[PDB]
């Protein structure tokens, strides 16, 4: 997931910067609770992991105001409709970023690992359908009327 | 306004506000009527109470659920209900606030029918949608791909789910669960020498199988335990001073649920059940489905179940694909906490049945719409 | 600017730019529909997934390849993959880059009218140009005298070259090819027990197609050892766990391409139909046409295809003749490189459809520079 | 002497004598074994009732067919019912008898290994055959060119013949048959508040889906004719007195067959899969396999399949040919006929596998001979 | 069909009379039939059909038994290759009426024209049938170590 932003390199180009930036805080922040999960990592309790969470939702919902702004100033196209598929899927992960991070604050609150196990599967799922977010928005306002390196060269003898 | 999420289970009433984390009114579905002599002028003017109000007065009543295994079969006691969680409860006028009810997979069309009908002509709500409650509790478990086992008072059903798109023709709904599990424990509990008869005896049981019972790994191997040593009694006490014992009738009661033929009957338990489920499904899924087993409803709740049901369905399914059953501390109110992830959302608010629409269509709108 | 190659096979689409050599974007061409029922909010507003996101997705899809033995059977689907390759994929504006598309021979003329009326119309591409799929086969392969056998998922035809001079009347197209032995590896796999019916199932069953089958040397000896002994037993384990076991069914698939027989089909092996190609050319031609047998495409992989059809060709050919068959290893992708080779040559860039010709003349254009 | 001709289907067993025109024994196929608890001594000490006698007492029996799918999935099973059949239905000593015995096509070939390896070893039979159910429907029905769709309780298959000429590529196997249809037809009764959950009231809803169930030509108009007026509504009697009503799953239920969508296949109707089976035929033959559509099996009885079935068959052919559909109204013992017809054959009398043959080749015979 | 035997004019010789008698009223109950189809005819119930099938039935096992007979008489050849295909057809034949017309019987006294059309479309086949053997049965005695008129001049100009 981390390497489908690293090929970015510097409508967009007026709005690209603040997209970029708040997908690489989310692939940080994923990459956190990945890494709590692992066991080694910045944050190690599960307060912590909620409050990531919580903070997972607020960039999502930023990048999805940014993303719709970007998709109503580009044409019709193919790209639009998954543009607009993709900020569906955003808008309902974050409300249950939301909703199940206050729940599982209240359970904690009241007296493990298996606590921040969804947190964790639905933040990556909100960041799965991010790159496909920033990808969709690029293409939509550049290519119809920052960058992305061409794809590299697939192998001709699969071992 | 603030949208209303109405999870009338066919045990317990759990509502609330849309938005929200937690219900605020958690009662019972009973109505409670008195049936000894009145005696005294002026105790006796109420004919019937209501939830929880008729939970503390119920020496004195005969406790009837109008939801009865996830079909309301009494309609004026459950227009009651309703009227007491909007009004009593709640405390909200039901004219400024949509309504979220919840409703199980395979019921009568009657049943969604005349909740609209009574929704849109007794308490002239502005808009209401009726949502499965397996797909609810897959939107609190925070995922969008499992099978959701969803255990209850009324009916216990499963809704395989694969990134959103359910698959109609995998959905295993069955009509065992935890009413049927208070029955019998009734009558394993004669065997003691215990005879509960009545409705607020059947509340007292009920209660015990709270408490006390709990889920065996191995049946076998625990029944010759249980035999053998006196390590798995533990005692109750009765509202009247009394203290009964029960060793083994604590696993047996919720076995009922892994053996039907317990009760007499044929069908299979939640784990083939739920194993069955899964291979009716697509090829390419059976493997995300297996790793996203969501339990959900007060019945999973017994000590034990997760492990037990784990190892049945590892039992059953290829060695080589990962089970894991997911059992949320909270499973009792997944089903509430998806209403209120599902009635916030932005994107909803165009899926309420509208009053406008209701009056065009007649209340045959909520098979289209839902 | 650098000139695209687009090398829009039955099976698969393989894009990249000339002058490279390897294909940039290789994913199956499939586009996906859902068929089952949604049930989340915001989940399912995608209407059709192409490519590599709907073989993930495949357990709730209803893969369709437009493209159907060469010939464009489906064209909005066929837009949308062009789109998907063009835009998602290799990331460019067609509107700058030369587009070099293939093309296996003998297929309707309706064909080319209309891949060059879509790229010009709805892609606007600078230049075009359409390319016999086996002319590109022997670019790539180093030589300009031999006949390529070009095996694939649509068609399996042959092109007889000498000296960079086609001979149009000994080209020999043959419409079996990987998916007829897909569905026949479907078939017999019925045999055994395992029934893949649906289009998921095709995609599990083509795996196990490139996994596990091979081409025997001798087929009746080879029948006889796998009937004898169970050495020839492979086991494939499926998408949900399961583990099927193929032993006679992985020379029986392949061996449909020399006797096509075996699927209802009257017309000759691989090896006669290259043979009787030979001999339709000049006498003075056939010795250098046996030494440079060129062999591409997917399904001519298969392990022991090259000395299998080294013996089969030797037994009709005259006993002094030296016969070889060519199988560079990266032959699957032969003819991409061979697309490399013409759209990056000096000499060929007079020879692109300009959009200046196409607005004069139509897309009748592509006949006479074609 | 006269030989036996036992259509051991995977919902009915039709037996009989060769050369005769109507079975001797037709009962279902189904192996009770009772369940409850057995408390009067004497009653009780028969473990397994097979056939009609299990039909009669299924009230405290869980009936299971062997044969599933066309498959026999339970060996011991069908040895009780091939042990039936011979003894207590039919009453001839099976020693002196030839049997034979019919099987869909595209099965797994352990099943006729392990047929063939029963009746040889443990029945002591002195020949025996097994024959494709749709070659015999099409000698029973007194042609020699036709396209036998041979619906069932297993499978549904058509076998497109030419002159005696069986085209083995366009054999068009389908898993969807009438027990899918049942329990289609159990899912959609739950609509109307009636659950039927048991294998006894699986035998109930047949019973209903027999006598009540009928084709709509037009679906979507009568769809409007049943939500407008209740003139489709008729009654059906349970075995305790209750009486049912369902008006509008009386043509959905055998609507499944022409739309297996409903129960979440995905392959295309019966009349699209003749249509793919009769153009996969050679050119020359489509004409006369257009007008000859031997339709045979019991669940080709619905009222109004073949007017339903021409309808939509004409709307794929070309407007010129003559689509007709041969219904005859004993199309239900259509393959025993033919069984009847093929056994007392003077030519066939060469093609029996006689024990002799077994024993030199074992069980693997039946692949040479049949 | 009829236009086959009616070119006979008066081993063979001996048992021909018998065989080309059984083929004249094989094809006098046909057009009976064929009658019966078309509205009129000599026989009008359902029944009168079946009774015809099984007539038809009957002389075929006969012509089989007496082509049998002269094709053992005759010597090796391709004719009485041919001839001995088209007995084992008369053969598959008159078994498929014969059963065919008792449960055809059966069905019509349990309780109209389709029941007849399949019984006309076999004895049809076996008529067929006949006029082959028939006349392969004379190649093969006579030609070999009544009579046929030579075939008629095709046209030379088709229009
Ligand atoms: N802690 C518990 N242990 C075992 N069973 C329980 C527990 N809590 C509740 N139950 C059972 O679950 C039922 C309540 O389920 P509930 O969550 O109300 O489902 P619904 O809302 O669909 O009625 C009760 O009837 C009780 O028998
Ligand atoms: N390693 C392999 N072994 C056998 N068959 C293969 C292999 N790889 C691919 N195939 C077959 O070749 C087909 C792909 O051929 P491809 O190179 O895509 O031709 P085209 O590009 O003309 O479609 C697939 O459908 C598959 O059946
Ligand atoms: N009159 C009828 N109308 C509709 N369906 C029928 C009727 N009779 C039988 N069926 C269906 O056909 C099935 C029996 O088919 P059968 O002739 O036994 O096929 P097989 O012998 O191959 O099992 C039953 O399961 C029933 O569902
Ligand atoms: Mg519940
Ligand atoms: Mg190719
Ligand atoms: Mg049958």
């Amino acid at each position: 997931i981390q390497a489908q932003i690293d090929i970015f390199k510097v409508k967009w180009d007026e709005t690209g910067n603040d997209i970029i930036s708040l997908a690489n805080n989310m692939c940080k922040i994923m990459m956190s609770m990945t890494e709590f999960t692992r066991g080694c990592g910045p944050l190690k309790t599960t307060m912590d992991v909620i409050r990531a969470a919580q903070e997972i939702s607020l960039n999502g919902s930023k990048l999805n105001a940014l993303a719709r702004q970007i998709g109503e100033e580009s044409a019709d196209s193919q790209t639009k409709k998954d543009l607009l598929a993709y900020l569906s899927q955003i808008t309902l992960y974050c409300q249950q970023l939301n909703i199940c991070s206050k729940v599982k604050a209240d359970v904690t609150q009241v007296g493990a690992l298996d606590s921040a196990m969804s947190l964790i599967q639905t933040a990556r799922n909100l960041l799965t359908a991010v790159v496909q977010t920033v990808k969709a928005a690029y293409i939509a306002s550049t290519k119809f009327r920052w960058r992305m390196a061409p794809p590299k060269k697939q192998p001709l003898i699969r071992p | 306004t603030t949208a209303l999420v109405c999870d009338n289970g066919s045990g317990l009433v759990k509502a609330g506000f849309a938005g929200d984390d937690a219900p605020r009114a958690v009662f019972p579905s009973i109505v409670g009527r008195p049936r000894h002599q009145g005696v005294m002028v002026g105790m006796g003017q109420k004919d019937s109470y209501v939830g929880d109000e008729a939970q503390s007065k119920r020496g004195i009543l005969t406790l009837k659920y109008p939801i009865e295994h996830g079909i309301i079969t009494n309609w004026d006691d459950m227009e009651k209900i309703w009227h007491h969680t909007f009004y009593n409860e709640l405390r909200v006028a039901p004219e400024e606030h949509p309504t979220l009810l919840t409703e199980a997979p395979l019921n009568p069309k009657a049943n969604r029918e005349k909740m609209t009908q009574i929704m849109f002509e007794t308490f002239n709500v502005p808009a209401m949608y009726v949502a499965i409650q397996a797909v609810l509790s897959l939107y609190a478990s925070g995922r969008t791909t499992g099978i959701v086992l969803d255990s209850g008072d009324g009916v216990t059903h499963n809704v395989p789910i694969y990134e959103g798109y359910a698959l109609p023709h995998a959905i295993m709904r069955l009509d065992l669960a935890g009413r049927d599990l208070t029955d019998y424990l009734m009558k394993i509990l004669t065997e003691r020498g215990y005879s509960f008869v009545t409705t607020a005896e059947r509340e007292i049981v009920r209660d015990i199988k709270e408490k006390l019972c709990y889920v065996a790994l191995d049946f076998e191997n625990e029944m010759a335990t249980a035999a053998s040593s006196s390590s798995l009694e533990k005692s109750y006490e009765l509202p009247d001073g009394q203290v009964i014992t029960i060793g083994n009738e604590r696993f047996r009661c919720p076995e009922t649920l892994f053996q039907p033929s317990f009760i007499g009957m044929e069908s299979a338990g939640i784990h083939e059940t739920t194993y069955n489920s899964i291979m009716k499904c697509d090829i390419d899924i059976r493997k995300d489905l297996y790793a996203n087993n969501v339990m959900s409803g007060g019945t999973t709740m017994y000590p034990g179940i997760a492990d037990r049901m784990q190892k049945e369905i590892t039992a059953l399914a290829p060695s080589t694909m990962k089970i894991k059953i997911i059992a949320p501390p909270e499973r009792k109110y997944s089903v509430w906490i998806g209403g209120s992830i599902l009635a916030s959302l932005s994107t909803f608010q165009q899926m309420w049945i509208t009053k406008q629409e209701y009056d065009e269509a007649g209340p045959s709108i909520v098979h289209r719409k839902c």
